[PDB]
RNA sequence: CCGGCGCGCG
């Protein structure tokens, strides 16, 4: 007897901004849901007929929200243990402060040259960096090279994730694990963190997932017929994102991130 | 040789090469003076022979230390990229590195082609940058590098010292920048003027800008 | 199902297994006879809840408990479910393989 | 009759002329019996398969044999969109046992 | 004979209309169509006949399956096998191996594993043989994505447990060496390469004619990177006896223009003196800097290796380890094993630096304040363990006797891959005190390796010899 | 044709 072979599979995976655009292509730009008088779908709104379809396709057609600033995914930062913190190898407190407080990260990227001795996450603002360096380096060129030595928020996280060398991560983790072994509570927990980090970095190499997708550049929008509460949270994202692009300031950047976190996962 | 220099003087200088021009200037060793303890000149030499000639000419003017800024274009002159950086390293103490006109070609690859003449690459240089330490050359010289000419020449101007000298080359009297396909407007003389204008505050603000990385006061 | 897994010991470093990894008992013994690459393991007793969260299907775990935790961990590594179980095909509305 | 707007499943309640729920405990009993085709009836084209609900209404009136749905019910498509809203993509693939060609099911 | 399948079908229909038995004519037509090389029409006619209730001979079934699988047509072969099993002839290991020959190249190991599971837990005539294990292993080691080292290891264990009925061949060891090389399990690759050496061809099979990235070159590179120079020399002898020239991938040239000849001595990733300045202009010109074909060593965003040497491995090549370091590591691991079986005040600041002068008074203070400016074993011996082996009681030996009496475990279950596959040489590479590294040993090994690489067709560079009369024999000059 | 609160039946 030859078995009647059936090879069927389904796979989840972290999505890319390009695939989000391919889903939408179709961007929701206005927070208006419906007309107060005519009870018609507002154009470019959460229920736009052009974006989603005539009033079957409205159950499946997706949209997206073009966020001015990248926002981290709450599942991959705030859930314990943090995946972003483990892959970046930093304590959760400093990452949360970088995302939620007025903290700036020194040396966020490596694959481009720098010229400063700024390391770590300096909580206080650098006095020289406020006036001295920008006033000597003017504005246009300074902003051109600005996002290479000091940055803040989820943009710094995305920059750190994008330029990560996973193989170097695996090798450093393995050598540190060997050093720890060749030498008793967190002498083991540090080892367990190291084992968890190489297994996390190994999975990225063999898959098509990118660790920078853990910070969102676009926000997919649920089809309208599935949300005839969720609508209110979608307006807030547009409410605070459209405010942010009008400015272009740090406080509004945090407000957009909190709107996405509440929409994605509250009570966390 | 010196046709531009001769015509301007006839219609109306540093080194012994310009002395014969007087006996018989925009983009030809245009001195940039802002009451500093050094000098800044601009030359159009984008060729190894002319660059070598001028770099030899600087030595005869008795400079205490030699600092040079060099670059190369993209999609062209691919067969002689490392020679300028080789001669600059063998003729100058601390040499800044950048591009001349990257064009469509990515400037990072050309800047890698710079270090090929010394036994380095962008990978090794950037690993040096991560460890915030740059061991000197074989002949005791120093090497620093930056992708964009802007901050590179700003730091070079900030590194003008007493009896010292800084060369920025590759552009000359041309006042355009070639990135991708758009010819951006960029003047080396005016940018050097601006850098010389406001050099004081960067050094007096507690920042030891003497070398990469700068020893910031609160960064240790 | 309670007594079908072993725990890779904290000192077992290899490219086949990592320390703390939960592997099947039969697989562990088979690799023991074939490799001598520090295949160190100890028998572990799993409860009916912990065992149900270490299955070969992420749909079965997501529909059992901690849906957000299961889906977040799985979606990071592109996990593939081959729908060999009864509950997986119930979710899809297809015919169960029984 | 009438179905829910989102889940597209039959309504709940006698006053609303709704249907009876086949809970997970009822699904276990059917799996214990091995009646895999009774279970699929009450999972796809008696609950939420919009396309297959309409054809069952037509075939039974003419008595011309009911075929297998082969597509996904609206409850699974509803879950896929929700997972898309969390930046997660869930794709269903069929691998042919003949020529090993991967077929992406519409979901 | 002419390939006129439709004419043959019309003649068969005419035969049927004339109340004739068309089975013999159908068989003759199918066989003729196969012989004349019309496999498509032969398959169509055979499938028409089989679906019509007609039964073919065993020879015709086997011919159809084998030809279809040789042509890469898995669909027709699977259909014909299903029809043959419907007609009353069950599939054996031959038909299953024919089917597996095509599934192993589909890029999805699960198809081949489903077929293997069908074979393994079936009847006696469907049981897997060496070819089946080879097909499934090849399917798993050449997967498109995800790791499969665990699957291959478990499959190898299952094959080992089937020793009384199955034994390996050259392809088994070649596939295992390739798998354990791509995943950087180097010691297992060395074991299986030792097993593979005894087969003629051997490393030639592992070479795979350069296809599949040329795993033989990967084996040589993995041996070189970890400083397993004795094993590298043994591999070189293996290819020399097999008349296998060292491929260019194995002879890849390092960052500092070095190769496997000089990469494990105390100058690591550095050049030698060479007696003169290095011609960097020549290096730039010869590397393709004239036509834009150079390889720029700048890091880039993406999960791809910048180093061309890492191409082929699953998670990049093994890290560079000198032969001096590898010998010291082997000395330490042996002695860690030996210890295991046995049990069964300002001057203090000077130690943090190089102690420059100092000693009398105030020199220590000035230096401490100015220092801030810079800121017997029996492994593998199954017989010994079998001898030692001879409510479950808490006493370990009483417990062992209990599992012997309750048939939980017995000495008949104590065997490894070594003692069931006839690996008699394995006991000569274990339970031995490792040789201490020495400069004389390293230089003699370097000379031997250089000679063996030269005689194999691989030319070492001038920088390789500079690290070390043979230097000038290659055409060089200091 | 949406959710909360209260009261019930097996």
């Amino acid at each position: 007897m030859i078995d009647r072979y059936k090879h069927q599979q389904l796979r989840i995976g972290l999505v890319s901004p390009q695939q989000i655009s391919a889903w939408a292509t179709g961007e929701v730009t206005k927070p208006y849901t419906f007309h107060y008088k005519t009870n018609k779908p507002e154009k470019d709104g959460l229920f736009c007929e052009r974006i989603f379809g005539p009033i079957r396709i409205r159950r499946y057609q997706m949209g997206y929200i073009k966020l001015t600033c990248p926002v981290t995914h709450v599942w991959y930062l705030k859930r314990l243990p943090s995946y972003i913190a483990n892959l970046l190898d930093k304590p959760l407190k400093e990452l949360e402060g970088l995302v939620y407080c007025d903290f700036s990260f020194a040396r966020p990227i490596t694959k481009k040259p720098t010229f400063l001795r700024l390391r770590g996450s300096f909580e206080y603002e650098i006095q020289s960096w406020k006036y001295s360096i920008p006033l000597f380096f003017t504005t246009q060129g300074f902003e051109i090279f600005r996002n290479r030595e000091i940055s803040t928020g989820a943009g710094a996280i995305r920059e750190q994730l994008a330029d990560l060398d996973l193989r170097i991560i695996i090798e450093n983790s393995l050598v540190e694990w060997k050093q720890l072994g060749e030498e008793d509570r967190k002498i083991v927990r540090r080892k367990d963190f190291l084992v968890r980090r190489m297994e996390l970095a190994k999975h990225f190499i063999r898959t098509n997932i990118e660790p920078e997708w853990m910070v969102l550049c676009l926000l997919p929008v649920l089809p309208p017929e599935l949300r005839p509460d969720i609508n209110e949270l979608y307006r807030r994202v547009i409410y605070r994102n459209n405010t942010l692009t009008d400015l272009l300031v740090m406080c509004q950047e945090k407000l957009v991130q909190e709107a996405v976190d509440t929409l994605l996962d509250n009570g966390i | 040789n010196g046709k531009t220099t001769t015509t301007y003087l006839i219609k109306s200088l540093l080194g012994r090469h310009n002395i014969y021009n007087i006996l018989a200037v925009p983009g030809r060793c245009e001195l940039i003076d802002e009451e500093q303890a050094f000098g800044v000149i601009v030359d159009h030499a984008n060729t190894p022979d002319g660059l070598s000639r001028l770099l030899d000419s600087v030595r005869e003017l008795k400079p205490r230390r030699i600092i040079t800024v060099i670059g190369c274009a993209g999609e062209n002159e691919r067969g002689k990229r490392p020679v300028m950086t080789k001669i600059a390293t063998e003729k100058s103490d601390v040499t800044m590195l950048t591009s001349d006109n990257p064009g469509n070609e990515d400037p990072l690859d050309i800047l890698d082609d710079m270090l090929s003449g010394i036994g380095w690459t962008m990978q090794e240089y950037l690993k040096h940058g991560e460890h915030d330490y740059y061991p000197p050359l074989s002949n005791g010289h120093r090497l620093f590098l930056h992708d964009v000419r802007r901050v590179a020449v700003r730091c070079a101007v900030a590194m003008g010292e007493e009896g010292d000298m800084v060369v920025v080359a590759g552009k000359g009297h041309e006042s355009y920048q070639l990135e991708g396909d758009k010819k951006e407007f960029y003047d080396d003389r005016e940018e050097c003027r601006e850098a010389l204008q406001y050099v004081d505050e960067l050094h007096q603000a507690g920042i030891d800008t003497s070398e990469f990385p700068w020893r910031l006061p609160e960064s240790h | 199902q309670i007594t079908s897994k072993v725990l890779v010991s904290e000192e077992g470093m290899s490219n086949v297994f990592l320390p703390g990894e939960l592997i099947g008992l039969l697989r562990a013994e088979r690799t023991g006879r074939a490799l001598e690459e520090a295949i160190c393991y100890r028998a572990v007793l799993l409860g009916i809840t912990r065992a149900s969260l270490n299955t070969q299907s992420f749909i079965s775990e997501a529909s059992f408990q901690e849906t957000a935790r299961v889906l977040a961990k799985a979606a990071l590594r592109g996990r593939i479910d081959w729908l060999k179980g009864l509950k997986e095909n119930v979710v899809l509305g297809g015919v169960i393989p029984a | 009759g009438h179905y829910a707007l989102v889940t597209q499943q039959p309504l709940r309640g006698r006053s609303k002329q709704g249907g009876q729920r086949v809970g997970e405990m009822e699904v276990w009993a059917l799996e214990g019996f091995g009646v895999a085709h009774i279970l699929q009836e009450m999972l796809t084209y008696k609950s939420d398969h919009i396309r297959a609900r309409q054809e069952v209404l037509g075939t039974t009136i003419i008595g011309g044999t009911i075929p297998k749905p082969e597509d996904a019910p609206e409850s699974f498509r509803l879950l896929v969109r929700e997972l898309r809203s969390l930046a997660l993509e869930l794709n269903h693939f069929l691998v042919s046992e003949k020529n090993f060609q991967i077929n992406r099911k519409e979901v | 004979s002419k390939g006129n399948a439709q004419r043959g079908l019309e003649l068969l229909a005419a035969m049927e209309k004339l109340n004739y038995d068309i089975r013999q004519a159908w068989l003759i037509l199918v066989e003729e169509l196969v012989r004349t090389n019309h496999l498509e029409e032969a398959n169509k006619v055979f499938l028409k006949g089989a679906r019509g209730g007609m039964r073919a001979t065993d020879q015709l079934y086997d011919l159809m399956i084998e030809e279809d699988c040789k042509a890469g047509d898995h669909s027709n072969a699977l259909d014909i096998s299903y029809e043959m099993e419907a007609a009353g002839r069950f599939a054996t290991t031959f038909h299953f191996n024919c089917l597996l020959s095509v599934q192993a190249t589909c890029g999805i190991p699960e198809v081949a594993y489903a077929t293997f599971e069908n074979m393994e837990y079936g009847e006696d005539f469907m049981k897997p043989d060496t070819e089946t294990y080879n097909w499934v292993i090849q399917a798993y080691t050449r997967a498109d994505s995800y790791d499969r080292v665990q699957d291959v290891a478990e499959l190898l264990g299952m094959m080992v447990e089937d020793y009384k009925r199955v034994q390996p061949n050259v392809k088994t060891h070649a596939l295992l060496v390739e798998c354990f090389t791509k995943y950087c399990v180097v010691k297992e690759a060395i074991r299986h390469f030792r097993a593979l050496k005894n087969f003629e061809g051997g490393t030639k099979v592992l070479h795979n004619a350069g296809n599949f990235e040329d795993p033989l070159s990967l084996y040589l590179r993995a041996l070189c990177r970890e400083g397993r120079i004795v094993e590298l020399i043994d591999a070189l002898d293996a290819m020399r006896r097999d008349n296998q020239p060292i491929p260019p991938r194995a002879m890849i040239m390092s960052r500092k223009y070095r190769t496997l000849v000089s990469s494990w001595i105390e100058p690591l990733q550095e050049e030698a003196e060479l007696g003169y300045e290095i011609d960097y202009l020549a290096r730039y010109v010869e590397e393709g800097g004239l036509t834009g074909e150079r390889k720029r060593w700048v890091p880039r965003r993406g999960k791809t290796p910048l180093d061309p040497d890492a191409a082929g491995f699953i998670y990049s090549n093994p890290i560079e380890t000198s032969f001096k370091q590898r010998c010291l590591e082997d000395w330490k691991v042996h002695h860690r094993k030996l210890l295991r079986t046995l049990q069964s005040e300002l001057k203090e600041e000077l130690e943090a630096q190089g102690l420059p002068i100092d000693g009398t008074r105030n020199v220590l203070y000035q230096r401490v304040q100015k220092a801030r400016r810079i800121n017997k074993l029996h492994e593998g011996d199954t017989e010994f363990w079998k001898r030692r082996f001879l409510w479950f009681p808490e006493e370990p030996f009483e417990a062992f006797k209990e599992m012997r009496e309750r048939k939980v475990f017995d000495v008949s279950d104590m065997y490894t891959i070594a003692d069931v596959w006839g690996w008699t040489w394995e006991k000569d590479f274990k339970n031995k005190t490792p040789r201490r590294w020495s400069q004389e040993w390293e230089v003699e090994l370097a000379i031997v390796l250089m000679a063996k690489v030269i005689e194999l067709g691989g030319v070492p560079t001038i920088g390789d010899c500079a690290v070390i009369q043979t230097t000038h024999s290659l055409g060089y000059a200091f």
